């Protein structure tokens, strides 16, 4: 290696933060977004209403919690799937919120517990 | 067998043979049998990292129904390069037109003594290479004489580096506290989740090392005032008892804590006239001790081996994936009959898989 | 590379090809030198007077 390391990347997160939700026929707590151009999406991030990611100043507007990773280069998901799917009603996740810069973590939980979602303190 | 004389070509004078005098080798490590021995077919490799972690319990009210979670395992993939050695040499016919054989009177050079000597020659320098890369990858970065940076474990594996003081200065140290210390570090970073026994590693120091721990008051009065032959051996017996490295037939030892501690003179020469010893640290004045301890095979067993040394194809037509060879050696005829020429390869990296059982010692004190 | 240390001969001759079939070489080699152990016996004749 030029620098003597070379590293080639970490496992994506995999989609186990659901702990408990509403089955339904058609998914109740699911919603569908159409993906963003050149916007990168992976499990546990945060995204508005309109499908683009949470930054600071607007954490009121936190909408849903993302659920699968998606491919932006490719417009494909890693499932091959078409769109962007998240979590914006009623249910239990695992405390591994992914945040950008300077967002406040504690106002997008009490923001999103409005929706009747909770998290799950993980361990170590 | 006579010759003529040293002032008259009238007379003779009797011709009684050679002396020959032969660099030093030393190759210590390389007999120790730390290093697998794995070809492979490929100029990379890869390898594949898992990690978890647990941590302790929080009560939670009965009747709230709250509880606890764990967080999910890390997967991650890394890489390596290796490292090409090649050299040439030729024979031509000027070598062997008129020269006479040092160790006779009017005999000849012929081809076959040259080639011998020449090949040997390759032989000593690939050896005294290996011994030095071996040496170079047990002390964590792997680096070419030259002074180029080719592998760095402590970065590749996200660890750090340990280093154990003993203060041999001060009359006063205690030594069993450094060697505890070291023990417990062993035991402790290697998280292979069996039961694991520090007391099995190598420690070898220098001159001046070993030096200043024989001499220090409290061990010489120590085993002093006991009555056992090992008592009576190291004391007033002779410490060269150990096995042999290339040039002395048995190396200092020392007995003491359970730890057993070996003094390495191995140094060699690099072509632009510097020394490089062996056992030193870098950046570190020459005068203070110095040593390296590393973990033995049986501390983990084969199954588990820590010490691996790769090997990849020759460049040439022919071996395009072939399994590999430690040297290659080729021989082509000049043109119109002019000489001959050789060449030998190699491609080897030497590593390590759990770097932070690599442990320095220093006989200073901060 | 053959003739090192060899007895000296009176011509060598010696072949080689071009590579690819393009040809044929030829060399001739000779090292000599006459020489006479009794100069003295030599003696110039000349037609003119002293």
């Amino acid at each position: 290696a030029y620098q003597g390391f070379t590293k080639l990347g970490n496992r994506e997160p995999l989609n186990d933060i659901i702990l408990w939700e509403q089955i339904t026929p058609t998914g109740h707590s699911r919603k569908e977004y159409t993906p963003q151009a050149s916007t990168e999406y992976r499990v546990g991030e945060v995204l508005k209403a309109d499908g683009t990611k949470v930054q600071a100043g607007e954490e009121a507007q936190a909408d849903s919690v993302c659920i699968v990773n998606f491919y932006a280069d490719l417009q494909l998901s890693y499932h091959g799937q078409l769109k962007v799917v998240g979590i914006h009603r009623d249910a239990e996740l695992k405390d591994l919120l992914t945040l950008e810069a300077s967002v406040d973590a504690a106002a997008v939980k009490t923001a999103l517990a409005a929706k009747g979602i909770d998290f799950v303190p993980t361990g170590l | 067998m006579l010759t003529n004389s040293e002032k008259s070509r009238f007379f003779l004078a009797d011709l009684t043979g050679e002396v020959q005098s032969i660099p030093n080798t030393y190759g210590y490590i390389s007999n120790l049998g730390l290093f697998r021995s794995a070809p492979i077919t490929q100029t990379t490799f890869l390898m594949d990292l898992t990690d978890w972690d647990v941590s302790l319990l929080d009560a939670v009210d009965r009747d709230s129904r709250k509880a606890e979670t764990s967080a999910p395992e890390r997967v991650r993939q890394i890489s390596f390069p290796m490292m090409y050695f090649k050299e040439v040499e030729s024979i031509t016919p000027d070598e062997i037109q008129g020269v006479r054989q040092p160790g006779t009177a009017n005999e000849l050079t012929t081809e076959a003594v040259v080639r011998a000597k020449k090949l040997m020659k390759i032989r000593t320098k690939f050896d005294i290479t290996r011994e030095f890369l071996f040496m170079q990858a047990l002390k964590g970065k792997v680096v070419d004489a030259r002074g180029t940076l080719y592998a760095d474990l402590y970065k590749q594996f996200d660890v750090e580096k340990k280093t154990v003081y003993f203060d041999l200065d001060n009359p006063n140290a205690d030594i069993d506290a450094s060697i505890e210390e070291l023990r417990m570090h062993m035991e402790d970073e290697a998280k292979t989740g069996t039961v694991i026994n520090g007391e099995e590693i190598h420690v070898v120091v220098d001159r001046v090392f070993f030096s200043k721990l024989v001499k220090h008051p409290k061990i010489r009065d120590a085993y002093l005032a006991q009555q056992t032959p090992l008592a009576w051996q190291q004391i007033t017996g002779s410490l060269r008892t150990g096995g042999t490295d290339g040039v002395q037939a048995h190396m200092n030892t020392f007995y003491y804590g359970g730890v057993k501690f070996v003094q390495y003179n191995g140094k060699f020469k690099d072509k632009r006239g510097k020394v490089h010893t062996l056992v030193s640290i870098d950046s570190v004045a020459a005068t203070v001790g110095v040593g390296h301890a590393f973990p033995n095979v049986s501390m983990l067993g084969e199954a588990n081996n820590i010490f691996e040394v790769a090997y990849g194809p020759c460049p040439k037509m022919g071996y395009a994936n072939t399994l590999g060879q430690e040297l290659y050696v080729f021989e082509y005829e000049k043109d119109r009959d002019e000489g001959i020429d050789f060449e030998a390869h190699s491609y080897m990296l030497p590593y390590c898989t759990r770097p932070q059982l690599l442990v320095d010692v220093r006989a200073d004190a901060k």
